[PDB]
């Protein structure tokens, strides 16, 4: 068995995709109001989650028939999606080694306990960390690492979907390259694709636990003025 | 969702 | 002729309180997004801005009288002259020696372009700079500084309030205080009360330039994204 | 105007 023409352009056009929204040098960073180590990370990580949600909708766009999609839908699936995928991403810059996320100069060298400097609960924390080194540890193609992001941007079960029916197509068709990629170039990845799959399961109740902590932060005018524009109309609840 | 509108294009 | 105890009392809680919400150190601008030389100086002058709205809020509260004041009426108030007194009181960062405002370090040290790069024109900065010059001339006492920044905040002729009745009262007490101030403790000062009251019909032209300005900058969703919530809530149109 | 009430005390 290989894989198709049609397939092989979905993952070159995700890669590229991937490559120009994630800048490996971390440089821009420097433009973010600057870590504080009461609430005092919650500037620099605004800012650093606002970037990254600009990033997410600049990969969005590239993913295969997102662009063909109602402005509408895309908004549904990328409010709902936007943290799942920041928190996939974000495992680039985890290491395993420090057991935190490094990102540039001895600066952007993040630990969970910022996190909580920033309005957040070893709730969220407790299974944020887990989820990174379950994920790590599956040690994924770069291949793999950007269709799973495409498959959670792309799940239909979102709440304020329209052309649902659309959309799963779309997934469905995401989740055929991924099977068939592991199956032709991943050797021992006879567990891998249910072990991928599975990860998209605890992102869901990782983005539950997000949006609890985040709405209570929202309510306290004080902590939501700390946020910006882009991240209160994401993370916010209007239709 | 004014911004997402714009940066959708 | 000399000054009453009530008047002596309305001068020092003002001194006090313009003490308390400005700091001559200019520290807490490193925690600003970095000053960058397409609307690149517009980050961190959002946030320049921001944090002198949180400044002016801070002084307003200890104006005595305005406390007593409606929500309502110290909102209408804040949103109308919160711009003028941000001209206002950047005079104590600005020097006619290099025509611009040196706050702390060489990164804080900002001209006229800079404030071009953030979205705004020769227009507003041609009779802001001739503002800033004209005011700084007058060489004005402390006690004078701190009086025309309430006199200007506590001006009934704003879009929005109601009980201007009251307001009104307020802001002539408080001129009763700079005439008689000027009067007893500036020597030769016979001129300055006219010249510093022209200098808030100078406020409202400069105040008329922004509004324009800001609303061109705040529809377009890729800079309005730039700026900040206060930002947002204090030059928005919400009533 | 959320944050200027909570500003306001
Ligand atoms: C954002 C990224 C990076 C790290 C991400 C991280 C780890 C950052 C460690 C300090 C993260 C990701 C998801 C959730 C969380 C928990 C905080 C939630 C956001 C705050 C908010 C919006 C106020 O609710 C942290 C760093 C790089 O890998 C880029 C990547 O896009
Ligand atoms: C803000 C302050 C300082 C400088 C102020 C300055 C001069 C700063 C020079 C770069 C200024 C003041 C009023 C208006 C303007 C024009 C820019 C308008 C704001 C931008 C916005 C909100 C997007 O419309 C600049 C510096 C210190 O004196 C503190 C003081 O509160």
């Amino acid at each position: 068995h290989m894989l198709s023409d049609e397939q092989m352009q979905i993952i070159n056009s995700l890669v590229e995709a991937h490559h120009k929204t994630y800048d490996d040098s971390y440089s821009d960073f420097v433009r973010f109001r600057p870590p504080v180590r009461r609430l005092s990370m919650l500037p620099h990580l605004a800012d650093l989650v606002s970037y990254s949600i600009q990033k997410v909708i600049g990969f969005a766009k590239m993913i295969p028939g997102f662009r063909d999609l109602t402005a509408e839908d895309q908004i549904a699936l990328l409010k709902s999606s936007a943290i799942e995928i920041i928190m996939l991403r974000s495992n680039q810059s985890f290491s395993l080694e420090d057991m935190s996320w490094s990102c540039g100069g001895p600066d952007f060298k993040y630990c969970i306990n910022d996190v909580t400097k920033a309005g957040h609960t070893l709730e969220l924390l407790e299974p944020l960390v887990k989820f990174q080194v379950g994920l790590k540890k599956l040690k994924l193609h770069e291949e793999e690492h950007v269709l799973l992001m495409a498959i959670c941007l792309l799940s239909p079960d979102r709440p304020g979907v329209q052309d649902h029916v659309r959309i799963e197509a779309l997934q469905d068709r995401l989740c055929d390259v991924l099977q068939a990629y592991i199956r032709i170039q991943h050797p021992g990845g006879r567990l891998l694709y249910a072990k991928m799959i599975q990860k998209l399961a605890d992102l869901r109740s990782l983005n539950e636990e997000h949006s609890k902590q985040y709405r209570s932060l929202s309510f306290q005018p004080e902590h939501s003025m700390q946020l910006t524009p882009l991240v209160l109309e994401v993370f916010g609840s209007e239709v | 969702h004014k911004i997402l509108h714009r940066l959708l294009q």
